[PDB]
């Protein structure tokens, strides 16, 4: 029990779903009933790879073997759903947590804000933060980062200033993720004065090494063959808290680069993430489907993903080219086609390949291009400002 | 006379919805 749970935790931490599945099969093949904690590690790994179907099967199997889910199990699902913006499934857990006798802790509130944010529900995201303070609790550093992303996403420059300065008002030294979100909201409004003001703060950074290297590489100082090894050195050091922290770091970084005009640099940063296992669902290239999955990405990251995907399309035929913007129960509804990600991807595709990618009549969160229309198709310019 | 001739799958496997 101790060895099985130890290995599965590592698989769930690093998002190695294939290894986690084999440990579960090995335990069953030896007539061993895995513990409730062991299944939670398997559920964690599937959520790291956006394999929601296999994650909910393991959750279903927990009750079958009598290993009822613990509080940590309902957190593995919430963080898995939060990254994809599946607030419909997040509310199912929340409506289940109140019935299961589990009070809402702080971690539950953070996932709720993150799920609503990624799902485009900006009004409901701040309401959770509004209702969180009424219930007392104690917002942590990620909660401040959770609500800062909401304001940064909906282009609130003055709200983002107040949120960001208060982070350092308590001598917290906000992480590199919050700095990259400041660059996005300043880069979205073309506020080039504030961008240079924040960059000089990240250039000195005598205390934190990651801010210095990442801040330097954004400006383009580290774009040399030998000078890209230092940037890679930081990425390998950050590639030790698992895929959970990595996806948050790359989403903010690509968002900052795209809004600052460093669109060619964002292409190489995304290429650095994929080889490290980040965004394993991003691309599929077989004879049937050529797909790009952007439901767990930021707006800047999605644009970078589409730009590379479109350029690679023109190089080469599959039966279909699809863009997965909504991946959940919201697909079977009209709300998915009104999602901010779905509209942004379609708007991005409209003025890059003319009217070649149209919606689907059978799914709200898909943007397809038939094989016949693929014949009638760089397509996107990737340059640094 | 009357003595003659000796007289759970499909559970916990539903749609999450």
């Amino acid at each position: 029990m101790e060895t099985y749970e130890g290995i599965i935790f590592a698989c769930g931490k690093g998002g190695l779903h294939e290894d986690a599945r084999k440990i579960l099969q090995y335990m069953t093949a030896k007539d061993v009933v895995p513990s409730s904690k062991a299944y939670t590690g398997v559920i964690e790994a599937f959520g790291q790879a956006a394999l929601y179907e296999e994650a909910l099967v393991a959750f279903n199997t927990m009750h079958e073997v009598g290993s009822n889910p613990s509080i940590e199990t309902f957190h593995s699902l919430l963080y898995s759903f939060a990254r994809g913006g599946l607030f419909k499934e997040s509310e199912v857990i929340l409506s289940r947590l109140v019935n299961s006798g589990i009070p809402r802790n702080r971690d539950t509130f953070n996932a709720t804000i993150e799920a609503y944010k990624q799902g485009g529900k900006f009004e409901e995201a701040v309401k959770t933060y509004v209702d969180m303070e009424k219930s007392r609790c104690d917002p942590d550093e990620r909660t401040l980062e959770a609500v800062l992303s909401v304001y940064s996403c909906a282009r609130l420059v003055d709200e983002c200033r107040e949120q960001f300065e208060e982070m350092k008002a308590s001598d917290i030294l906000p992480s590199i993720m919050c700095y990259c979100m400041m660059l996005s909201v300043y880069g979205k409004t073309e506020s080039w004065d504030d961008v240079n003001e924040l960059l000089e703060e990240m250039l000195s950074n005598r205390v934190s090494n990651i801010h210095q290297v990442i801040g330097q590489m954004i400006k383009g100082n580290y774009d040399d063959d030998s000078n890209w090894q230092i940037v890679e050195y930081v990425l390998d050091k950050l590639n030790s808290e698992g895929c959970g922290l990595g996806i948050r770091f790359y989403n903010a970084l690509l968002d900052a680069l795209w809004w600052l005009g460093q669109k060619e640099r964002a292409a190489r940063v995304l290429n650095e993430a994929t080889k490290r296992g980040i965004f394993p669902e991003l691309f599929r290239k077989n004879k049937l489907v050529w797909s790009v999955d952007v439901h767990r990405m930021s707006e800047g990251g999605m644009y970078t993903a589409l730009s590379v995907w479109l350029n690679d399309l023109s190089d080469i035929l599959p039966q279909l080219a699809v863009v997965v913007s909504v991946r959940g129960q919201l697909e079977k509804s009209s709300a998915a086609r009104e999602s901010p990600i779905t509209r942004a991807a379609f708007s991005f595709l409209q003025d890059h390949v003319s009217s070649s990618f149209s919606f689907t009549g059978w799914n709200g969160g898909r943007i397809m291009c038939q094989r016949s229309q693929l014949k009638q198709l760089n397509i996107v310019a990737l340059t640094n400002s | 006379g009357t003595g003659f001739n000796k007289g759970d799958i499909l559970f916990y496997h539903r749609e999450f919805c």
